[PDB]
């Protein structure tokens, strides 16, 4: 098989070999071992043949696979491997290196394959192996398809062994005006054949011999015999007969219009509707040809014609073959005045290239399945509550949604994340950007899925992790800024309702924690809400969407969530002890994303994003908003008070047992609050200052960050050496961002003594380990365990403090090297 | 050099033209079309 790479010269032979091997695989009376051998051969060949040469095999599979019968298990694996290997050839606009770029027909076949498999699997009864095999194939095809690919031959008809059946053309009747056109088009087409004869230099000879280059029937239509006139008309008779059989209203308005004198046809160009008219007419001509070919197959007892496929499958050139004749007929109809009207069912997508984009249809189907999910989840909840039901009439729907859609959604939106976050101003992906409609549909999907899973984690059971992962992916792929700035009120209301429901659930959880509803809330908030809310806030903060997303009602919900989590500080219950880390992380992300300086309410009048500034004082009374921002909720101290308390505690040397709330909630909140408001407060790069910038709404300088870092280091030093401290790593990770603004004096003030203590401890442990060697083989084991424990705690302290030190060095190595520093030399020594 | 001391000097990299008594000569890609013999291995054109 490896030798087949680069065999483009013998392309026909290679294609025939692939077709023959596939037909052998789809063979009866074959042992299992024989079938396995054939399948292995096919996969090995396709693993090396160039992607362009597999177009015809893909064409065959587009017809065979959608059936999803037993013989579709291997084709599905073949397609999975093919698309996983050649995704670039189809996705990237440039294409794969040295292989080229996909063609429009290949992309059309890929879309048809995806939708056929999806539709069949939707109505297919659940089968473990079939699903386990089909899901990866769907993921691969979806990942290969470009998100914004628009199908040129898009149609809404979605109509349908291969079927060669044409319509009841000879059955239906024909108008006499259409018969007159039959005669006229006989004139035109006979003259065109004679014109091509002239191009070939064919004379009016005694016979049609091509070698003699003569025509025996080259006469003006009058002499051109009546019987031969009828024969030449017969194709036109059948064509117009099928036209009528389709209920295609033919309306004549104008009149129709040896030496060939064929009325030139190219003068007018078929419109869009006329173009598809003649495309489907060519397809029916091919269908009559296929009825004849099926008669031939019946006579032969078998066989398969190479072009025994539908028009859409047929590539352009073979399409073009019958396209010429069909369009010629339609075009002469138009000239002679027979303005036939079809009345399609596809104009509903007039223009709407956005609607034709692949991601558009995929998201529409996803939303519809979310609706179906709402129905069957309501039914399942009702039956669980009362009247046990085990038949589960939506069992197939449940299995499909939980075994296909969730892995699909997850993979698709993990891959095409950049496309959905790109904007016309800033394209941050390879190429292309999601339209506003797609951005809104993805938000609707996220909100609907969150609502579906709300207070229903148990119902999904083992698929709850999958639902949570899908929510994570969608949140990371959400374009909240665009959706909120310009989006339908329905989508905006969905997002606002998500935030409000999250705030309410958090409030109920916190009140319960301080002391089936209770358990349901606890297991839902701890498993789905808090992680998803944390991811959403992190995404908003990272993409700087806070100023545009978190406003008005969203701002109120964020206030409630934030200061409820904070108010959960006085409690000392073991559940609180266990849940503090996640709550602190959520608070840190929310403090990073919140566009209002909640710790500095005295300067809120300078904030342009504050609800007190946006909503007029006449407003904010319709809601429950207090009169002054200070009363939004007072439990949280101001920035000055928080800094003073943290400094005082660090100096006093309190331990984690005496400061559990601080270390796990307040410090992580501050390590995200200070970096965000430093850039927007004074002592920040003023590029936009000249436009009469109003005074900053915050007072954060580098002094705040330096003091906070010093206090964090003091706290870690005070808790150095303790037997159990898992919060050290979390605190270091949360503190990392604030180190970029550390001042030079921090080195000598804090870092030198800390690393000095660490080095001293390392020396002590090494000395003990040395004496352990002198000790014998019996007491050494206990001593070995002792020194093991000491080295473990030392390594914990090192892995807690060094990452902070590394960032400090990175931000000061240049200065240290430019100007020699004895303190830096001492740090190097340590 | 503006950042050689900061990164590269200690790692042991020498400036490219460190001990050259003359500036290093440079060539540039001139976009003036010129006639040249058809390459013997040109992928697309062959002269017999």
């Amino acid at each position: 098989a490896p030798l087949f790479a680069g065999t483009e010269h013998r392309a026909i032979m290679v294609d025939s070999m692939l077709h023959t091997v596939y037909r052998l695989s789809r063979g009866r009376s074959l042992t299992k071992a024989q079938r396995d051998v054939i399948e292995d051969c096919l996969m090995a060949l396709c693993r090396y043949i160039r992607p362009s040469m597999l177009q015809h095999l893909l064409r065959r599979l587009v017809f065979d696979v959608p059936i999803l019968n037993e013989f579709a298990k291997m084709p599905l694996k073949l397609l999975t491997n093919h698309y996983e290997r050649c995704w670039k050839y189809y996705c990237l606009p440039t294409g794969w290196a040295n292989f080229g770029v996909t063609s429009e027909e290949e992309l059309h076949l890929t879309r048809k394959l995806f939708w056929g498999i999806f539709d069949s699997l939707a109505h297919k009864k659940y089968d473990q192996e079939l699903y386990r095999i089909a899901m990866p194939c769907l993921c691969a095809i979806a990942g290969a398809l470009p998100p914004d690919y628009v199908d040129a031959s898009y149609s809404s008809k979605t109509e349908k062994n291969f079927d060669p059946r044409p319509v009841e053309t000879l059955n239906v009747i024909i108008p006499e005006k259409l018969d007159s056109f039959i005669n006229k088009f006989a004139e035109y087409t006979h003259e065109k054949w004679a014109f091509d004869k002239i191009q070939n230099n064919w004379s009016y000879g005694e016979n049609i011999d091509e070698e003699l280059k003569t025509h025996p029937m080259l006469r003006p239509y009058k002499t051109f015999s009546e019987k031969d006139k009828e024969i030449y008309r017969w194709p036109i008779k059948e064509s117009l007969k099928a036209m009528i059989a389709w209920e295609w209203t033919v309306e004549k308005a104008r009149e129709g219009e040896y030496n060939p004198q064929p009325p030139d046809l190219s003068v007018v160009t078929l419109s869009r509707e006329l173009q598809a008219m003649a495309e489907q007419l060519a397809e029916n001509y091919h269908n009559t040809w296929g009825r004849k070919k099926k008669q031939e197959l019946e006579a032969k007892g078998g066989g398969s014609h190479p072009l025994l496929v539908p028009y859409d499958t047929l590539t352009a050139k073979e399409k073009a073959r019958d396209r010429e004749k069909a369009q010629e007929l339609l075009k002469f109809l138009q000239m002679n005045g027979y303005a036939v009207t079809r009345g399609l069912k596809d104009m509903e997508l007039d223009t709407s290239s956005i609607e034709k984009r692949f991601a558009f249809g995929f998201l529409q189907q996803l939303l519809r399945w979310m609706d179906i999910s709402q129905e069957f989840i309501a039914h399942l909840e009702a039956v669980v509550s009362s009247g046990r039901v085990e038949k589960s009439p939506h069992e197939q729907e449940i299995k499909f949604f939980a075994k296909i859609l969730l892995p699909l959604i997850n993979q698709y939106f993990t891959n095409h994340c950049l496309y959905f976050l790109s904007t016309p101003a800033k394209v941050l992906g390879s190429g292309g950007h999601a339209s506003n409609k797609e951005k809104e549909m993805i938000t609707s999907l996220f909100c609907k899925l969150a609502a579906l899973v709300r207070h229903r984690v148990s119902l999904f059971g083992t698929d709850a992790p999958a639902v949570v992962n899908c929510l994570h992916i969608l949140a990371r792929s959400l374009d909240a800024r665009t959706v909120m700035k310009s989006g339908p009120e329905i989508v905006k209301a969905g997002l606002r309702s998500f935030f409000e429901s999250a705030s309410e659930d958090i409030e109920k959880m916190v009140e319960n924690l301080r002391l089936k509803g209770v358990g349901q809330n606890l297991t839902y908030t701890t498993v789905a809400l808090l992680p998803v809310l944390t991811t959403l806030f992190q995404h908003i903060a990272q993409h700087q969407f806070g100023d545009d997303v978190i406003l008005d009602d969203v701002q109120v919900s964020c206030y409630r969530t934030l200061c409820s989590i904070y108010s959960l500080g006085t409690t000392r219950n073991p559940y609180v002890e266990k849940l503090r880390p996640a709550l602190g992380e959520c608070l840190a992300r929310l403090a990073a994303a919140m566009p209002v300086a909640f710790l500095e309410p005295e300067l809120n009048e300078y904030n342009a994003c504050s609800v007190y500034t946006t909503k007029s004082p006449r407003e904010r009374a319709i809601l429950g908003l207090p009169n002054s921002v200070e009363e939004m909720c007072p439990d949280i101290p101001v920035l000055e008070r928080l800094m003073a308390e943290i400094g005082g505690l660090a100096e006093s040397g309190a331990r984690y047992t005496e400061m559990p709330h601080v270390i796990e909630i307040t410090l992580p909140m501050l390590c995200s609050y200070l970096p965000r408001w430093w850039e927007r407060g004074p002592e920040a790069p003023p590029p936009a200052l000249p436009a009469g910038a109003p005074p900053p709404c915050t007072a954060v300088t580098s002094d705040h960050l330096n003091s906070l870092l010093g206090n964090i280091l003091r706290i870690i030093v005070n808790n150095l050496g303790i037997d159990e401290a898992s919060w050290m790593k979390r605190l270091a990770v949360f503190a990392q961002p604030i180190v970029s603004r550390a001042r030079p004096e921090l080195l000598r003030s804090h870092f030198i003594p800390t690393i000095g203590r660490l080095r001293k401890r390392a020396g002590k442990v090494v000395a003990e380990e040395e004496q352990l060697r002198l000790e014998a083989k019996a007491e050494a084991e206990e001593g070995e365990l002792l020194v093991r424990d000491e080295f473990s705690v030392l390594c914990r302290d090192l892995y807690a403090l060094y990452p902070l030190l590394i960032r400090y060095v990175d931000n000061n190595r240049a200065h240290w090297l430019t100007e020699p520093n004895p303190n830096a030399e001492e740090l190097f020594r340590m | 050099l503006r950042f050689f001391a900061i990164c590269g000097l200690q790692e042991g990299f020498e400036p490219f033209a460190i001990n050259m008594q003359r500036p290093v000569t440079t060539w540039f890609s001139k976009s003036l079309p010129q006639f040249e013999p058809v390459p013997l291995e040109h992928p697309h054109y062959e002269v017999a």
